[PDB]
């Protein structure tokens, strides 16, 4: 599939954030590096979401499409809503 | 595609007006029967260690 | 029948072609409820142009670029004389007018019977009250708006709301029917003359109106993942819960959804509704004698 | 009016003619609708079965449709549309009016396991084994019971680290 | 000044629907200076008003007699000088409406002004000329006082 | 007679039963609460498909079985000596490991009791 | 089975006045006036008095289970 | 800014009840003293039973409830008291608790009364209100024939708050504006409500004309006593218990403000 | 019990998410029994609450800024309404037009439209309520309520 | 199973304050009071005494929650004025208006019991 033309939406869908923010909450609580800077917080759930919102989650969501093919978008590539 | 599971609770629900409405009162003896792993980092090493 | 209808349509969703498919992969649906937006966000609104007269259509809808004093009445100086001396401008307008005419037939073959309630994603109307509020609309003065700008940023936001993505005709056209009827509403309810005499909207508010319709819409897009077949079980077995179980009797109810659901060859109440031709429709003695003829 | 004639006046405004219509207690539509003063284009049936029969499977999609949405809205109740589309779609997506039954929905290809789930858990499985069929776990029922991540929401896609942003 | 409208009342009747509430009564009302219908909503229990009674109305855009903008919050220890001080029943409410007669081409002759004293509802439709200083979604002040 | 007490029950990792090894069944044994087919389609519906695993496979009865590559079947694992070997395939190096509910196995096994070949594809 | 001690109510005690009630419906007092002539005044109280249902006498009956 | 200058004024006064009147108090004083008296106010109570013997037809824990609401003279020597929270001593000592023994056996073939005549006190002071030297004396449980009731209690300092047992009212009456003039209630129909025994109203007025004015003031009280302590002493000491409350407040407030 | 499936809960399954359900386009929870009633009760035209009793309801909002608005009525006592204290319950800057449920049908026609008599046709501006009896058709589960809107 | 013993509402925690002052930043001069151990009998009186002080310009308080036992006073004044200078002022008020009423009820017992 050609990386130059994605046909999937531009939106991370609810559940890409949810399994990014739940999936990048593990790697911060199994020690990680985090992407952004922290003043007090020691929730991984909360840490997670503060790299979604700085889009400094190093995750690529593969999204399968119905004929077999895949397109690779990077967290920072989607458009976040909520 | 049903089955019993761990980590459950069940008890007679009760009215609370000043809950708000995403959050549900617990008894402390449900809450001291369940458990959740949470892992140990530097972050809540200090807190993990208390409890 | 809750259970039945869930392993029917458990494993249909909304994939990332923004199709409905089985778990098979066949296509039942190529977009989402025929719209590919989600159900959440959708919400009652009314068709302006479907139930009026031609005379109401035309005196509500047709910009009234002729008076001089109306228009002044309703925008600023240089507004009024440009578009009193354009003809481009004039003919953008003409063209405007046409474009929800033909809207206006279509709606009339979408909905034979003149019901104008229809769920579409973004409020137009409140949305519009929203601007109004937010940038101090004031109902009395006339308005900074240019007609044309109205005419060229709803047709940009038109072309911005994507449902089908594509260059190629198939993808056009499907992009076309995908959004017709919220481009009808928009056309209707954006309108050069509703914006100038009825909403008084300036450049700033129409620009913040025009921004919030596109991130609304693209807010009401489904998301590829939804579980649509689970949903929709749930959705129409969680009302069969409350429904009864118990001029001619007709079968309603659980009973008559279970009939429907598992084809019935055996009906309860299986029954037609002739509906007469000529003067049978309205005189009672031809009427019946096709009843006599049908009996 | 759901049953009045709505016409356009000349004027362009919607007008409800009060008619004469007649409804019948059986169904023969193959029969009335060839019947000299009858209307072969509103006259309809609520026996689905007669209008797949007659009309065809689209005729039958947006009549069962109708006769659901009717059932639905009786008790003034709604749905949204997309819901009663989705199920009709379901029912008529195969050429056939296909019930909500066994006879329906475990006719179709949809794998051994996802039928067992259902109905005829042994009978489907036995079917199965007589000839040799292969599940290709594309369903939810199918990884639920293997346990694994089925393709759902949050199991639709896949993550990956990005190794040049961990820099 | 920071007045919008001044002038006397005489209220020529008293909830013409009936009494709606106990503790609030609608005034239709009519002036003798600018001929100004009004319906006005009060609260009969703090501050009776008899049929045939003669006020003056004094729609304001502030309290501080002079030219002083308001902040819309309730400050009870302020010793400015305000004008609800020559008047006995003041309320504190925002124009919602300005209805009027006019057309397409033609501006408005009569004009309506609505205004809602959270909740005690409020229409003073005239001449034009004296409701110039209405806007909609803009605060205003009742400032009625009753007089012999 | 219904006090709230008699009532009140909770669970973390208590017994489960001998058949298939699931949590328990009640309050007096200290049993687990059914997450039944109308919660699977809930959630389902929700998309939570990461609860839905927790729930159905892994607050339930995680387990593993070694499958043999060729023939899908489960396979003889010894992990204390690390002797792996379908006796079907007469192979000892092309096994994997499964990670599948317990009662999923147990119903593949009562399936091979029927005759039937459940063969567990693993490419 | 025994007279409670206090009114749930209000808490006045009303465990010394069991006796004296019947003594004063024997004595041909309407309830009414007996509940009057003991001094209790709110309907609570009359409550407990006129609703209570002596089954200690019934309890004793038995022969203990030590003699 | 500063303090009302409430006046009071008793309109009978019995050894049962206390009936009188506080004016120029604001609603809110008025109610924390209403509340202060059934909640506040400290008394002497049973709250520890020993049952040594006991084959009467109630169970222990019914006997023990039962001992727990007797009313115990608690006038003078609940001041004197304290808590067992604060005493330096074991479990028991005299300075915060009061000895009862109560040994009953049923050896006649009548029914025998076992009443709060004895419970007997190592405290002289604090005894059953109806063994003070008429009214009878509660029942403690009825014993046939062989039956016997051994048993050893303490009693201790508590208020209403722990446990209805410490409360010493028998009801608190509490009313103000008997007529209606504040319309802090609306009557839809006032002619249909009975009038207050503090209202004055000529018979053909349902309710005083409305002030729009007013406020409550002349608040009417009606304590009634459970025995334990006299109802004056429970006014006076309700107030007491008041005063000391908001003076622990003002000292934890002090220390709050000094340490920031 | 992990990570992942709490995330998913707090991002897919939380109960604010849930609020709008799919199936009907509208709210499916809404205000109910008692706080409807009196919510009802509370917005009527002749509620005028005292200083003591706003600044008592005060202490129960959440989203208060923590300004005292200025009161209904001024003179010859401080009174607030109803309506002023729910327009502070209100969020945002919503707009919103309703009818209570005994709204006159010949009312919409006739004079007063606008002025409604019996404080009916609810209307919500700027996220203040500016007129009209709240009810079921306001704040209960049906399209287009106030919770709907808010939403 | 689940009952808190009764002296919890009465009894404050080994580490638990009493008071608690915490600024209030929506506004000036306001001041939230977390009082642990206490209800609406001290709130309200309180309350009402602070609603007396015309450099008072917001008195409330709430019990956030029943089952639990504190309650918090919100008190804003005016800028020359302190909240806890003003909830001070108004426990001394109450203290002097308890005392003279305790004073007052005592003469007024010793008045009925004489004649
Ligand atoms: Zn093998
Ligand atoms: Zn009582
Ligand atoms: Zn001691």
């Amino acid at each position: 599939q050609a990386n130059q033309k994605r046909i999937t939406t531009p939106y991370m869908t609810k559940y890409e954030r949810a399994r990014v923010l739940g999936t990048r909450a593990l790697q911060i609580a199994m020690c990680a590096p985090v992407m952004v800077e922290l003043e007090g917080e020691t929730d991984p759930l909360l840490i997670a979401m503060k790299e979604l919102k700085a889009r400094k989650i190093p995750i690529i969501i593969r999204r399968y499409l119905p004929d077999g093919s895949y397109e690779d978008w990077g967290v920072d590539e989607l458009i976040i809503s909520d | 595609m049903g089955k019993r599971v761990d980590f459950s609770a069940r008890t007679v629900i009760t009215p609370d007006p000043n809950l708000s409405i995403d959050q549900v009162g617990v008894p402390r003896s449900i809450a001291a029967n369940m458990t959740f792993a949470e892992i140990v980092t530097p972050f809540n090493i200090d807190r993990l260690q208390e409890l | 029948i809750q259970r039945r209808l869930i392993k029917s349509m458990e494993s249909v969703m909304v994939k990332y072609d923004a199709t409905v498919r089985n778990s098979i992969n066949q296509v039942v649906q190529l977009r989402y409820g025929e719209d590919g937006l989600a159900g959440e966000s959708v919400e009652f609104q009314n068709l302006a142009t479907l139930k009026p007269s031609n005379k109401a259509f035309e005196k509500k809808f047709r910009f009234d670029y002729t008076n001089e004093r109306a228009l002044r009445r309703t925008l600023q100086e240089d507004l009024v004389k440009d578009v009193l001396s354009n003809a481009h401008i004039q003919n953008e307008l003409e063209r405007e007018f046409e474009r929800m005419r033909e809207d206006r037939e279509v709606l009339r073959v979408i909905f034979p019977t003149g019901d104008s309630k229809v769920v579409l994603p973004c409020n137009l109307l409140r949305m519009i009250w929203n601007a109004q509020k937010i940038f101090h609309i004031n109902p009395r003065l006339p308005s900074d708006l240019h007609p044309i700008k109205v005419v060229e940023g709803v047709k940009e936001l038109s072309k911005k709301l994507v449902i089908v993505n594509g260059d190629d005709p198939l993808s056009r056209q499907a992009q076309e029917n995908a959004t017709l009827l919220f481009n009808i509403h928009l056309r209707s309810t954006l309108c050069s003359r509703r914006m100038a005499e009825e909403f008084r909207l300036s450049g700033e508010a129409f620009d913040w109106l025009l921004g919030e319709i596109e991130s609304k819409f693209n807010q009401a897009i489904a998301h590829p993942g939804e579980m649509v077949g689970a949903l929709a079980a749930q959705s129409l077995g969680e009302p069969a819960t409350q429904m009864t179980l118990n001029a001619k009797n007709v079968t309603l109810g659980v009973p008559r959804l279970k009939e429907l659901i598992n084809i019935s060859k055996k009906p309860k109440t299986p029954s037609l509704t002739v509906f007469l031709l000529g003067q049978s429709a309205r005189d009672a003695e031809r009427a019946k004698d096709i009843l006599c003829r049908l009996e | 009016d759901n049953k009045k004639k709505i016409i356009i006046t000349e004027d362009g405004e919607f007008k409800a003619l009060q008619e004469w219509i007649l409804e019948t207690d059986g169904v023969s539509l193959m029969r009335v609708l060839s019947e000299k003063d009858v209307d072969p284009v509103r006259t309809t049936s609520n026996d689905i079965v007669e209008i797949f029969t007659v009309l065809g499977i689209e005729a039958v999609r947006k009549a069962l449709e109708r006769e659901l949405y009717h059932v639905i809205s009786f008790d003034g109740s709604y749905v949204n549309y997309r819901h009663l589309a989705l199920l009709c779609d379901t029912m008529t997506c195969r050429g056939h009016l296909m019930a909500i039954t066994r006879h329906g929905v475990n006719r179709q290809d949809t794998g051994p396991l996802m039928k067992c789930s259902f109905e005829e858990t042994v009978d489907v499985l036995m079917e199965a084994a007589a000839h040799g069929e292969s599940d290709p776990m594309k369903g939810v029922s199918e990884n639920i019971m293997l346990g694994q991540l089925a393709p759902a929401g949050t199991g639709c896609f896949d993550l990956l680290l990005d190794a040049e942003k961990c820099k | 000044a920071g007045i919008l409208f001044e002038d006397i009342f005489d209220v020529k009747d008293i909830d013409p629907e009936g009494k709606k509430f106990d503790r609030v009564s609608r005034l239709h009302c009519e002036s003798e200076s600018f001929k100004m219908d009004l319906i006005l909503d009060v609260n009969i229990q703090i501050y009776p008003v008899d049929l045939g009674d003669k006020f003056r109305l004094v729609i304001a855009s502030t309290l501080y007699e002079d030219g002083t903008l308001d902040d819309g919050e309730y400050n009870p220890t302020d010793d400015r000088p305000s004008r609800a001080d020559q008047f006995e029943y003041v309320m504190y409410g925002k124009v919602y409406r300005i209805e009027g007669d006019e057309t397409s081409t033609e501006a408005a002759t009569r004009l309506s002004a609505y205004v809602s004293y959270g909740g005690l509802l409020m229409r003073l439709q005239g001449d034009a000329n004296n409701l110039h200083g209405f806007e909609v979604d803009s605060r205003v002040y009742l400032l009625m006082k009753k007089l012999a | 007679k219904h006090m709230v007490d008699d009532k009140i029950h909770s669970r973390a990792r208590g017994p489960i039963q001998i058949l298939n090894r699931q949590p328990m069944e009640g309050r007096s044994r200290d049993g687990g609460l059914r997450f039944g087919e109308m919660e699977r389609d809930c959630q389902i519906a929700h998309g939570a498909a990461q609860f839905l695993r927790e729930r159905l496979f892994e607050a339930s009865d995680p387990y593993q079985v070694h499958v043999c590559n060729l023939c899908g079947i489960m396979a003889i694992a010894n992990t204390r000596t690390h002797t792996y070997e379908c006796r079907g395939c007469r192979n000892k190096t092309q096994i994997s490991l499964v990670r599948m509910p317990y009662a999923c196995k147990l119903l593949f096994q009562e399936l091979m009791s029927m005759s039937i070949a459940p063969r567990m594809m693993s490419v | 089975m025994i007279i409670p001690v206090r009114c749930f109510t209000c808490g006045k005690i009303v465990g010394n006045k069991w006796e004296a009630y019947l003594g004063l419906l024997q004595a041909e007092y309407t309830e009414g006036d007996a509940l009057d002539a003991l001094g209790l005044k709110r309907y609570c109280c009359r409550r407990m008095l006129l609703a209570h249902v002596d089954l200690i006498e019934k309890l004793l009956n038995y022969a203990p289970l030590e003699k | 800014p500063y303090a009302n200058q409430p006046t009071v004024r008793i309109t009978e006064l019995t050894d049962e009840n206390v009936k009188f009147i506080i004016e120029n108090t604001d609603l809110a004083v008025a109610n924390s003293i209403r509340r202060v008296f059934i909640a506040e106010v400290p008394i002497i109570a049973i709250d520890w039973v020993q049952i040594d013997a006991n084959s009467s037809v109630l169970h222990d824990e019914f006997i023990a409830h039962r001992l727990g609401l007797i009313p115990l003279t608690s006038d003078d020597i609940v001041d004197k008291l304290q808590y067992s929270r604060d005493c330096t001593c074991e479990e028991f000592c005299p300075e915060c608790s009061v000895e009862f023994t109560l040994d009953v056996r049923c050896n006649e073939d009548q029914t025998r009364h076992v009443t709060s005549r004895d419970l007997i006190s190592n405290s002289p002071r604090v005894i059953p209100v109806t063994s003070r030297n008429e009214q009878d004396d509660i029942l403690i449980v009825k014993l046939r024939k062989g039956q016997e009731l051994r048993l050893r209690a303490y009693a201790k300092k508590g208020f209403g708050k722990e446990h209805a047992k410490w409360n010493p009212t028998a009801g608190v009456a509490f009313e103000y504006d008997p007529d209606n003039a504040l319309r802090h209630t609306v009557y839809p129909k006032p002619e249909e409500w009975p009038k207050s025994e503090y209202s004055e109203l000529d018979e053909d007025e349902s309710q005083a004309p409305y002030d729009p004015n007013g406020k409550p003031e002349r608040f009417y009280y009606n304590v009634e006593s459970c025995g334990s302590l006299r109802p004056e002493t429970i006014v006076l000491s309700a107030l007491s218990g008041l005063k000391k409350k908001l003076s622990d407040l003002q000292t934890q407030l002090s220390h709050e403000i000094q340490s920031d | 019990q992990s990570l992942e499936t709490r995330a998913e809960i707090q991002e897919l399954a939380m109960v604010p998410r849930m609020i709008v359900t799919p199936q009907s386009n509208r709210p499916v929870m809404g205000i109910v029994q008692d706080t409807l009633t009196a919510v009802r009760k509370f917005t009527k035209r002749d509620v005028f609450l005292e200083r003591g009793e706003v600044m008592n309801l005060l202490m129960f909002l959440s989203t208060w800024d923590g300004k005292v608005p200025q009161p209904a009525i001024l003179k010859p006592r401080p009174l607030w309404t109803g309506k002023q204290i729910f327009s502070l319950i209100i969020p945002g800057h919503i707009n919103c037009i309703r009818t209570h449920s005994t709204h006159p049908d010949d009312e919409d026609s006739g004079p007063y439209k606008h002025i409604s008599p019996g404080d009916t046709k609810v209307v919500v501006e700027n996220g203040e309520l500016i007129m009209g009896i709240l009810c079921k058709k306001s704040l209960g589960t049906s399209a287009g309520s106030l919770v709907h809107i808010s939403y | 199973m689940n009952a808190p013993p009764a002296f919890e509402s009465f009894l404050l925690f080994e580490g638990e304050k009493k008071i608690t002052i915490n600024k209030d930043t929506k506004v000036p001069n306001a001041c939230l009071f977390t009082i642990n151990k206490e209800d609406h009998t001290l709130g309200n009186i309180i309350k009402s005494q602070l609603l007396k002080d015309p450099q008072v310009l917001f008195a409330g308080y709430k019990v956030p929650h029943p089952l639990e036992h504190k309650i918090i006073i919100r008190v804003q004044t005016t800028p020359d004025y302190s909240p806890q200078e003003a909830f001070t002022n108004a426990i001394t008020d109450l203290i002097s208006e308890l005392s003279l009423l305790e004073e007052r009820f005592r003469v007024a017992i010793k008045d009925k019991q004489e004649g």
